[PDB]
RNA sequence: GGAUUUUUGGAGCAGGGAGAUGGAAUAGGAGCUUGCUCCGUCCACUCCACGCAUCGACCUGGUAUUGCAGUACCUCCAGGAACGGUGC
């Protein structure tokens, strides 16, 4: 109800969802550190307690072996994370 | 707000999940529930170092998908 | 009677005694042997019992097939391109056909998984060195006819037919 | 609720299964005792681990997070779940 | 016919008379933290005093001390003293 | 919350196949609705032919792949 | 919507969470949807080690198998309604 | 005592080494720790064998990996 | 009935959303539309957007 | 109704060394085609720690049973290993 989603609210602003916090009011590029050691790259859109991040502009890499590790990177338009395989939502990156 | 209705409002528009176990599926997904639970029809999916196999009817289950990707031409603040 | 769709659809599909996906062909005298594929590789053995076929030809692509069930048969030849479409094929029950020939079983030898056959009461069972040309030809198998295949016979089958 | 998998894994109880856990373990035998949690103790037990050598044991106890399938007999196939 | 040994039982007694004990991992017989655990919870979640994470293969152990294992990676502890 | 029917294997020598490969044999005492166990003696065998003997450990069922008793009891 | 209830009691491939898989006709369903395969075959990959020798997939007989919800992971339908 | 609660309680602001699952670790401040208990932590330096590769700085670390969260 | 497209009608439209999806997964940006699509794969030998130096080629082969 | 027994996951990672052994009909970059030389993905044989041990069928001989039953797998020796996967 108006008090369970005010504490819902509550709980992805002044929490430790304050970074999905930013990406939702600064929209700040996220990296998504995922279980599969994929890290994803782009502007969120919408958060949960589970941390389920949709996500903008996205990009995925990955380090695969043919060896020598390249890099591969490619783009996917919209994006949606469930908060299944994010193990590490980072609000600032680097680039 | 969690993204079950974000992943449930979803009927038989190409779309592109992403399987934990190292695969995709891209089509026409039939329906999704609330707990993540989408089926698929007439799917394309590639797994891990292998072929576009072809599914008719498959059930997708939902901690072992990976990710989704909706269309491109959607408007997220009308479908979350 | 041509064989037909319906006479596969209306057919059973199941795990038989020998825990082997079976479709069956009860009383179908079938002498026209085609179309197999939507069969859907969810069987291995494949049987066909009180059938009119005259030839032992015209199946489709399946990469799982277990067993070949041609039991009570009409056959008079057999086509060879039997290799590619049962890739790891193993049994057959191909016994009461016109078998005569030692031609009549050349296309066996491709037959890779071939473990099993039984060819009885047919006028190629009953000839001196049969087994022995079967031993050799089909070097892969290793019983027939409710028979091991041995060493001793086998020698003896190299040692022939050259 | 209840899920009609689990009642045909009540019908059967007492009677033998073969179950394959996380491990790969196969045990083969009396699946005594179970529970909706998938926590079975189970009895007269071949348990192999799936390193070839099953060994028949009494009083197992195998649950359910570590499951990967159970065979369970065939005569349910007429029981009230399937019809 | 019987009564409880319960598992919290344990635990407060560990943190009550600081019984320092190794604590394995889940998914992993590698590591295990040796320490007096500083107290418990509901979800059997503890916290850590003089912990050490010890290897069985590596033989060598890096110090956590105050450490903080999460609930779910916990697989046993063993009493060391 | 449902509790196992775990009374009849209280007090019964237990050789149970914890994740990791690990083989422990023990004493089940009482336990927790959520099979939540302490073992009494509790011998946890390493991979090798060394095993040694803890006492009082509360196990996990998460860690626990499954358990045998080796008496009727 | 239950939606499996639709294309139950035909025969469908299942997938294993090891890459495996589980052929069978579906028989009933639960909350977390647990399967029920009747008569089941498990196409199993055999690990090669070798490309000097071939890739084989072979399946045994479970039967009645109660594939857990730690095994359905995605399930084609490929059988005729038995 | 230290029950785990208070424990978050008393280190968030302090400098958590937060190891994960994968054996990735953060050298950082951690600033909260919900019902959820997923982690939050800043300044942040990636530790991998105990040595940080990278400064990820403000992040959110999630609960399902972080093997523990100690004071450093 | 095994080579229409639903989105064709058997002659109708065409298979290019996979197309769209390609150009997409190559070029990694969001200022690309099915204008931008269409303006640039309408051409003959009109001039590039996208390389034919690089697996943009191979894509357009495709 | 994501904190130990089923779906917001503990998954993902790569296949032991080396020798003036071979191959890339169609695919490698450099020395600015060919001739020659180097290097970062396997297999085939040969060397070492045939990766080992375990066992389940399995191929060959010899070897016992004549035995009315609703089934994990059933006599035993020996091997050479064509297989499944476990502990390192």
């Amino acid at each position: 109800p108006e008090e369970l989603q005010k504490r819902e609210e509550e709980e992805f602003n002044t929490g430790p969802l304050s970074v999905l916090t930013q990406s939702v009011k600064n929209n700040t590029q996220v990296l998504i550190n995922c279980r599969n050691n994929k890290k994803l790259l782009g502007r969120v859109k919408a958060f949960d307690r589970h941390c389920n991040m949709v996500l903008e502009n996205v990009k995925e890499m990955w380090t695969e072996v043919p060896s020598k590790p390249v890099n591969k990177d490619r783009y996917i338009s919209k994006m949606f994370l469930r908060g299944d395989s994010v193990i590490v939502v980072l609000r600032n990156p680097l680039i | 707000m969690k993204l079950v209705r974000f992943l449930m409002k979803l009927s038989h528009e190409t779309v592109t999940i992403e399987l934990k176990n190292g695969t995709q599926v891209h089509g026409t997904i039939t329906g999704v529930d609330v707990s993540m639970n989408t089926h698929l029809k007439a799917v394309k999916m590639t797994l891990k170092n292998r072929e576009p196999v072809q599914l008719e009817t498959l059930s997708i289950r939902g901690n072992n998908i990976r990710y989704f990707i909706l269309p491109d031409s959607l408007p997220l603040d009308t479908l979350l | 009677v041509k064989l037909t769709a319906e006479l596969i659809e209306q057919a059973a599909q199941y795990t038989n005694a020998v825990r082997d996906r079976e479709l069956d062909l009860r009383g179908y005298k079938i002498p026209v042997i085609e179309n197999l594929g939507a069969t859907l590789d969810q069987f291995d053995a494949i049987d066909f019992s009180d059938n009119e076929i005259r030839k032992l030809d015209g199946f489709p692509l399946l990469r799982r097939l277990k067993t070949l069930l041609v039991n009570n048969n009409r056959i008079c030849r057999i086509g060879e391109g039997l290799d590619q479409a049962l890739p790891c094929l193993t049994e057959l029950i191909l016994t009461n056909n016109s078998l005569v020939e030692l031609g009549d079983l050349d296309p066996l030898a491709s037959l890779k998984s071939l473990t099993y056959l039984s060819i009885l009461r047919n006028p190629v069972t009953n000839k001196k060195h049969y087994r022995l040309y079967v031993i050799y030809k089909v070097p892969q198998v290793r019983v027939l006819d409710f028979q091991k295949v041995k060493l001793k016979e086998r020698q003896e089958a190299e040692k022939m037919f050259k | 609720s209840i899920g009609v998998p689990i009642k045909v894994l009540h019908e059967a109880e007492g009677h033998i299964v073969t179950c394959e856990t996380n491990t790969g373990e196969v045990y083969r035998g009396k699946l005594i005792e179970a529970e909706d949690n998938m926590n079975c103790q189970m009895s007269n037990i071949t348990v192999t681990y799936r390193d070839g050598r099953v060994a028949q044991l009494e009083q197992v106890y195998i649950r359910g997070s570590k499951i990967r399938f159970l065979i369970l007999p065939d005569m349910l196939k007429n029981a009230p779940m399937l019809k | 016919q019987k009564v409880m040994v319960q598992p919290i039982n344990l635990i407060f007694r560990y943190l009550q008379n600081r019984s320092r004990i190794q604590v394995w991992l889940y998914e992993q017989v590698n590591m295990r933290i040796e320490g007096c655990i500083i107290g418990f919870d509901e979800y059997m979640n503890l916290v850590l005093d003089d912990a050490e994470e010890i290897h069985s293969k590596t033989k060598s152990r890096k110090q956590l001390g105050r450490i903080m294992l999460k609930g779910d990676n916990i697989t046993l502890l063993q009493s060391v003293s | 919350a449902h509790p196992p029917e775990l009374k009849k294997f209280m007090d019964k020598k237990l050789s149970l196949k914890l994740n990791g490969g690990r083989h422990v044999q023990g004493i089940l005492r009482g336990f927790d609705p959520f099979m939540n166990l302490v073992i009494d003696e509790c011998v946890e065998m390493a991979t090798s032919g060394q095993q040694n003997n803890i006492g009082m450990v509360v196990i996990r069922g998460n860690s626990i792949i499954m358990l045998e008793a080796l008496e009727r009891v | 919507s239950s939606k499996m209830l639709q294309h139950i009691d035909y025969r469908m491939r299942c997938i294993l969470q090891d890459g495996r898989i589980f052929i069978g006709t579906f028989k009933a369903f639960d909350k977390h949807m647990n399967l029920i395969l009747c008569d089941c075959d498990e196409f199993r990959k055999i690990k090669p080690k070798n490309s000097k020798q071939a890739e084989r997939e072979e399946k045994r007989v479970l039967g009645l198998v109660l594939l857990r919800g730690e095994n359905l992971v995605s399930m084609t339908v490929e059988g005729p309604p038995p | 005592p230290l029950n785990p609660k208070p424990f978050l309680n008393g280190l968030t602001g302090k400098p958590v080494m937060v190891k994960l699952k994968w054996g990735m670790e953060y050298k950082g401040y951690l600033v909260s720790v919900d019902g959820y208990m997923n982690m939050q932590l800043a300044n942040t330096e990636e530790y991998i064998d105990g040595a940080l590769s990278g400064h990820l700085g403000e992040v959110l670390i999630r609960c399902n990996n972080v093997l523990y969260i100690r004071g450093v | 009935l095994v080579e229409f497209t639903d989105e064709e009608g058997y002659g109708r439209y065409l298979d290019l959303h996979d197309c769209y999806l390609k150009y997409i997964n190559l070029k990694a940006s969001e200022k690309l539309d099915y204008i931008t699509y269409l303006s640039i794969f309408d051409q003959l030998f009109d001039i590039p957007k996208e390389r034919k130096n690089a697996e943009y080629k191979r894509y357009l082969e495709m």
